[PDB]
């Protein structure tokens, strides 16, 4: 009934610290050995570290060493990642995995996201984008993520909500679009509903 | 350090087709080769362990072969389920443990032309001393396209950002947004504003444009 749940991520400043956790249920945590793997945005898999049995043995990937420490409380069933000296590039979903009985990653968790920025928490501005296309421009926000809706969720159809760009700034920008009958349009009202929770920011934008 | 190579990057296939996936080692990794499935915004899952073995809960459509430097991933008939990202990984020589870069499995479809839209900067942005120029690429196939920015016929590099959608679950389409970033001041100085779209299914390339 094998479960793994990671916790602990965060926005974090370059130079600093962050601890991650991995709660195991379902198996002999204590018989296994464990890894951490990491997944930058737009990007592939990257093995980070391994811990034994026993705690005795700990391997680290090169890009991490001296910064990161791997550890383990056996007896609250839990795996740990200590991340010192954080840089920009350490931004990644962090997965914990079970070693088999190896070098084999049997069970993974769902991951936890680590964002490494000197940038300041912010809400977006919400600009209008006026066979027809329309949408909203979601500028200059930090951090991820953000939600878009059209007409309170009643518009679904012909919707494209595009992935965010990072910003030189270190702010996010984005777009949601919709296509519609040019017909409609006189006459049908369009409102993009923007939620940016880590700022407690909600915007409703009529586009016309 | 073993280098793992995945070929191709992208596999473009229909459902019901046989799927065949490749992984090359840089030296022999013997029989120590794994395969991993990652569906979108989920984590990795184990398919094949040690070339040839099915993982629990893993259906029989899934198969592998090889030895040494040479590896294969076999799917027999594609479920739509299966249009995903697939990674290989060695446990022969570590640390480091290494991964393949991924193959992605795309839905193959008929070639679709973009759908082209230009957006001038808003009114309201104009004040923040903002200006974004927006160009839309609608529902197109395959994924490769090319945007060109132009301002009073000067073409723009380094000033731009672009995004792409996931594959359309009904359409099997891709969409793209391009953002042109720009001073208010610059904005004002200039007249002609232009998005140039180059794609496989256009005879010629398309240009959407506006006068400020």
């Amino acid at each position: 009934q094998v479960q793994l749940v990671e916790s602990g991520g965060g926005v974090v400043q370059p130079g600093r610290s962050l601890r991650l956790s991995c709660a195991a249920s379902g198996f002999t945590f204590s018989s296994y050995g464990m890894h951490w793997v990491r997944q930058a945005p737009g990007k592939g898999l990257e093995w980070v570290a391994v811990i034994s049995y026993d705690g005795s043995n700990k391997y680290y990937a090169d890009s991490v060493k001296g910064r990161f420490t791997i550890s383990r409380d056996n007896s609250k069933n839990t795996l740990y990642l200590q991340m010192n000296s954080l840089r920009a590039e350490d931004t990644a979903v962090y997965y914990c995995a079970k070693d088999g009985k190896s070098g084999l990653l049997d069970y993974w968790g769902q991951g936890t996201l680590v964002t490494v920025s000197s940038a300041s928490f912010k809400g977006p501005s919400v600009f209008p984008l006026a066979t027809a296309a329309l949408g909203c421009l979601v500028k200059d926000y930090f951090p991820e993520p953000v939600t878009v809706s059209w007409n309170s969720g009643a518009l679904t159809s012909g919707v494209h909500t595009f992935p965010a760009v990072l910003q030189s700034s270190g702010l996010y920008s984005l777009s949601s679009v919709v296509t519609v009958p040019s017909s409609s349009l006189g006459t049908q009202t369009y409102i993009c509903n923007v939620n940016h929770k880590p700022s407690n920011t909600k915007v409703d934008k009529k586009v016309e | 350090e073993i280098v793992l190579t995945q070929s191709p990057a992208t596999l473009s296939l229909s459902p019901g087709e046989r799927a065949t996936l490749s992984c090359r080692a840089s030296q022999s990794v013997s029989s120590y080769l794994a395969w991993y499935q990652q569906k979108p915004g989920q984590a990795p899952r184990l398919l094949i362990y040690d070339a040839s073995n099915r993982a629990t809960g893993i259906p029989a459509r899934f198969s592998g072969s090889g030895s040494g430097t040479d590896f294969t991933l076999t799917i027999s008939s594609l479920e739509p389920e299966d249009f995903a990202v697939y990674y290989c990984q060695q446990r022969s020589n570590w640390p480091p443990i290494t991964f393949g870069q991924g193959t992605r499995l795309e839905i193959k479809r008929t070639v679709a032309a973009p759908s082209v839209f230009i957006f001038p900067p808003s009114d309201e942005q104009l004040k923040s001393g903002t200006a974004s120029v927006v160009c839309l690429l609608n529902n197109f196939y395959p994924r490769e396209a090319k945007v060109q920015w132009k301002v009073d016929n000067a073409l723009q590099s380094g000033n731009s950002q672009e995004s792409v959608t996931e594959q359309d679950s009904k359409d099997s389409t891709y969409s793209l947004s391009s953002t042109l970033t720009l001073s208010k001041a610059d904005y004002e100085k200039h007249k002609v504003y232009a998005c140039e779209v180059t794609h496989q299914g256009l005879s010629s390339p398309v240009t959407k444009s506006f006068n400020r």
